[PDB]
RNA sequence: GGAAUACUGCCAGCUGGGACUGAGGACUGCGACGUAAGUCAAGGAUGCUGGCAAAUGGUUAUAUGCCGCCGUCUUGAAA
RNA sequence: AAGCUCGUUCAGUUUUAUGUAAGAAUGAAGCUUUUAGUGGGCCAUUUUUGGGC
RNA sequence: GCCCUGGGCGCUCAAGCGUGUUACCUAUACUCUACCGUCAGGGUUGAUAUGCCCUGACGAGUAGGCAGG
């Protein structure tokens, strides 16, 4: 019959397009960070040189990793790590930040070690550990399609979508975190480099806020 | 006996600027001193004594020289022609070109040292 | 390796100003908190940090007397102490003064305060002799009882201490 | 050919528990410091040492062994040739022997026991 | 059995070996010897020569893994190696073609080994290694 | 020349292992010069072979060899973990190995 | 006045050394190369070579490196 | 375990209301009915009792 | 600050003490992969079946309960 090849250059001109659209979608993400970062260093130059303090922007996003095991979790630790998720050790995922929980982590930072990711780290989670939910299943995201058919109604139909959601923190923040499972992530290549893990990283320990620390952790964690 | 003083020149023993000779223009402490070796490259930095050791010679430098008054010093006084003649600095370049050797090169060597015992030990008794 | 930085502070006015030496930007803001409490009655969740800067030395090449203030929280209390050290930039000062600080009185970065450090210009103004001695003219002294780290397990020729 | 390597996991057989120190005592497994798996002791059969379903009953010549002890028993192989390997029963007598082998010869099956009694 | 993708890429030889490189042997009955690296054949052996008149070491093929590469090298673009093949080594006592054609390949190259002095020599003599000896090190 | 040794020398310590449980799977080889690790790079991925004497002469000779492999570096002394497809017997503790040139890259 | 350099972070930059893994089983799927045929590192290893009539390996004894009497009992897991 | 039927309803999870209409965040149901067993003390902790316990 | 009165060998510019900086040792912990099983989802017959399969998760445990040999 004629449907072998019909069917085929059917289907190859639609991903085409789809892939024409993807790849200016993408551009325009990457001119939007670039341009993002290029205003921010230009205010900063700007508050700098006319001897005025700078009044930098709220994180708005973070990421947090369990550092303990189960064992002796006191009960309220111990929900809160399952109700966000972070069930097994050396786990984590996006949380978006807001006192409701801020709050959540002050508890959980005993146990816990968070801090603000970056675009460069974001994008390699994504790329290696990014794996999605679809069906109560953990499927692996490797093609753009899968990633569409689960969140085309929300605008997103590929991984670099994904990625600019979870990093600007977009309406679609809730949906793209719980499409995501929590990330596997291994022990630290280096170590954890402190000789005594638990203990708060701002007196030479780990578990606690570090800010930009927390995106060379990732990466050794990686 | 060497002692250390300003413009006492230096070899570093370990560091970027290992191999490397410097010359101590001010102490800060009993363990810690500033050097300095423009000639040779090494930004000038304070070292500790157990990291560099001492060498037998010396020159005038005044106290506190800055980068340029310190090479312009160094280059004066030639030190490191004094250095090369020393027979430490001999020993690192014959230890240096020994290492370098190739494998041809190491048996021309050995027909070398052939052809030098025989008249060596025909040299010997007469 | 300490790192010199210098926050200030507003609670949301006085802009309160101070110098915080440590490792990091992070816990550079948490000491300059602590601080705020002791210094006057503020929160971290009153304002929020109106900037923090590294400060790097002018020049990093040149010998100075450093004259630091250092307040301390003993095991009997918190006393007041002065003291003169010899070092090329603040950032390695008060690492030193830290260290000698730990090897004696047992005081750390949790208890350790830095009040003021400033360069001395002028001799005898040192009051301190084991800082006096090095302000002489150039001197020289020997360094007896040198050692090499033997990479070989055996030796043959009985080495000498001499340097 | 479609004969990989079989890992038998655990090629030592399980023994019962402190049997040899006592004679009384069989060489069958049967459960019970054993049972909670201390360290320097005899591990206990568990699920994992399952062996795989594409290699399981496999003999290291890559077929399955089935008892014969008729020439219809064998001819059912025939379709099967290439999998199943006959194997005589130990109450046949050499007599019937000859015949098997042959009828197993003539239509390719391997005998896994052959020289039996002869 | 599924149409497995892996093709059949070139092999890339690592920059050290160079034709006319000095090779030497550290398995087989030539172990210790010096050889002289001629051309890379399609089996991926390297074909190398004595020369047969200067140590007894004959044409043959060898595996680069076993070889160590040397910075000493000599001429070998006026020897004619294109003759041998992979099809020259099969088997299926000395064949008479093996004699006249190593003797031809070494009239070539004997001649450019006395070019340099010393180098004849050197090539005669069985490499060995020596008490105090550190290959890392030594640059070979 | 009196000298015909191809393969850097060395000593065997003792397989991988913690303070009370050990796993013989993994060996522990010195080799003779090597002080770090940057030098213990080299060797990686060299044969190793063992020798030993046995009275009964077996199919091919009168000596038996365990062929092995390195794995990777061990320790700051610039000891080196090998792997053997026959792990070597306890009693060779202390004994001396054989670590091949090949195969090389140099 | 000028660069340089230490440090931080990025490279959908390059180039190697070493360790384990070969799991699926005629093509259907997403991609790159190409003007087209076709090729590809693209939903899991292929190509070549050498040694072999005891080959590889199994049970067992003995010696080496490390580890280590039973069921019921009070019940605080216990002697 | 045993029927229904709602796919959503829930939480040892975290701040403003004055304990909540929460179109605040995060994670991801209910009534039944009969059916085996279940009557311990203790390590640390909490409330922080007095003169050893 | 430390001393005096108040695991074995040994260690004394420690191989003792406090602290700072790198590297290394390895749990059944963690990360990648091979296999058994349970649990969950799905393909299946104009015949390919209490079957042939694809995907994911999970694997401690006395009494007790259920299931399969």
């Amino acid at each position: 019959a004629e449907q072998v090849a019909a069917e085929r250059a059917a289907r190859k001109a639609a991903n085409k397009e789809k892939r024409a659209i993807i790849l200016e979608r993408n551009a325009a993400y990457q001119k939007e960070y670039e341009t993002a970062e290029r205003n921010i260093i230009q205010a900063k130059r700007d508050a700098k040189a006319a001897g005025s303090y700078y009044v930098e922007a709220q994180h708005k996003l973070v990421f947090v990793v369990r550092i303990k095991g189960i064992n002796k979790i006191p009960p309220k630790p111990r929900k809160v790590l399952q109700l966000l998720r972070l069930t097994r050790i050396n786990s984590g995922t996006f949380v978006k930040v807001t006192k409701a929980t801020l709050e959540l982590l002050k508890l959980i930072e005993p146990y816990v070690a968070y801090g603000y990711p970056s675009y460069s780290t974001i994008r390699q989670l994504v790329y290696k550990r990014g794996f999605g939910k679809i069906n109560k299943q953990r499927v692996p995201l490797s093609d753009n399609a899968i990633i569409e058919a689960n969140l085309g109604k929300y605008g997103i139909l590929s991984i670099d979508d994904l990625i600019h959601e979870i990093i600007t923190v977009g309406p679609h923040f809730k949906q793209a975190n719980n499409f995501l499972w929590p990330f596997k992530l291994s022990n630290p290549s280096g170590g954890w480099g402190v000789p005594r893990k638990f203990k708060h990283f701002i007196q030479g320990g780990s578990f606690g806020n570090r800010e930009e620390f927390i995106n060379k952790l990732v990466k050794s964690m990686n | 006996w060497r002692l250390v003083e300003v413009g006492r020149v230096v070899l570093i023993k370990k560091g970027q600027s290992a191999g490397k000779l410097a010359a101590i223009v001010e102490i800060i402490d009993q363990k810690k001193v500033l050097i300095d070796g423009p000639k040779a490259g090494v930004p000038r930095q304070a070292i500790n004594l157990g990291q560099v050791v001492l060498t037998p010679l010396t020159f005038a430098l005044p106290r506190g020289a800055r980068t340029a008054t310190v090479s312009k010093k160094w280059a004066a006084a030639a030190v490191c022609e004094k250095w090369a003649a020393s027979s430490w600095a001999k020993k690192i370049a014959q230890r240096e070109r020994r290492a370098a050797l190739t494998d041809f090169e190491r048996f021309q060597v050995m027909v070398l040292r052939k052809q030098k015992r025989y008249t060596v030990k025909k040299a010997l008794a007469k | 390796h300490f790192k010199e930085y210098q926050v200030i502070g507003r609670r949301l006015p006085k802009l309160f100003r101070m110098r915080i030496f440590a490792s990091n930007e992070v816990i550079a803001k948490s000491r300059y908190w602590y601080f705020l409490q002791k210094l006057h009655k503020v929160k971290k969740a009153s304002g929020e940090i109106v900037s923090i800067n590294q400060i790097n030395e002018a020049h990093p090449t040149k010998v100075k007397n450093f004259g630091v203030w250092v307040r301390y929280d003993s095991r009997s209390g918190t006393h007041n102490m002065y003291k003169e050290i010899r070092d090329v930039s603040r950032v390695a000062a008060v690492e030193t003064l830290y260290q000698d600080m730990a090897a004696r009185h047992r005081a750390r970065f949790r208890s350790i305060h830095i009040l003021k450090v400033a360069e001395i210009e002028k001799t005898a103004d040192v009051k301190r002799q084991y800082v006096k001695q090095f302000l002489t003219k150039d001197l020289k002294f020997p360094l007896p009882h040198r050692v090499q780290k033997s990479t070989k397990t055996f030796s043959y020729k009985r080495p000498s201490t001499f340097y | 050919l479609p004969h990989p390597k079989i890992v038998k996991k655990h090629t030592k057989k399980f023994k019962r528990h402190h049997s040899d120190r006592y004679h009384r005592v069989a060489e069958n497994w049967r459960k019970q410091v054993v049972r909670r798996r201390f360290r320097g002791n005899i591990s206990q059969p568990k699920i994992g040492y399952g062996s795989n379903k594409k290699t399981k009953f496999l003999s290291p010549s890559g077929h399955k062994t089935f008892l014969v002890a008729n020439v219809k028993d064998l001819e059912t192989l025939t379709m099967h040739t290439k999998t199943y390997a006959a194997e005589i029963a130990h109450n046949i007598s050499a007599k019937n022997r000859v015949v098997i082998l042959a009828r197993a010869k003539a239509l390719g099956i391997k005998v896994t026991n052959p020289k039996g009694r002869l | 059995l599924k149409k497995t993708r892996k093709a059949a890429r070139p092999q890339k030889l690592r920059a050290s070996l160079v034709p006319g490189t000095v090779l030497i042997l550290l398995a087989g009955r030539f172990r210790g010897k010096r050889v002289v690296y001629l051309k890379h054949l399609e089996d991926n052996t390297l074909l190398i020569s004595g020369p047969f008149k200067v140590n007894g070491v004959p044409l043959r093929r060898v595996n680069a893994r076993y070889v160590i590469a040397t910075s000493t090298k000599v001429s070998v673009e006026g020897v004619n190696v294109e003759k041998f093949n992979v099809e020259y080594f099969a088997k299926e006592e000395i064949k008479a073609e093996r004699v006249e054609d190593q003797k031809v390949v070494d009239k070539a190259l004997i001649a450019e080994i006395k070019k340099t002095p010393l180098l004849k020599q050197y090539l005669s003599a069985s490499f060995s290694l020596k008490n105090g000896d550190k290959p890392h090190m030594l640059k070979f | 020349a009196e000298s015909h040794r191809l393969y850097v020398k060395g000593k065997h310590l003792s397989y991988q292992r913690s303070k009370r449980v050990n796993n013989p799977n993994v060996s522990l080889i010195k080799i003779e010069g090597v002080a770090t690790p940057q030098d213990a790079q080299f060797y990686l991925g060299k044969r190793i072979a063992y020798v030993y004497r046995a009275s009964k002469e077996v199919r091919g000779s009168k000596i038996r060899v365990m062929w092995g492999k390195v794995t990777r570096t061990h320790g700051n002394s610039g000891v080196v973990r090998a792997t053997f497809r026959n792990n070597l017997p306890a009693k060779t503790f202390g004994a001396s190995v054989r670590i091949f040139l090949y195969p090389s890259n140099i």
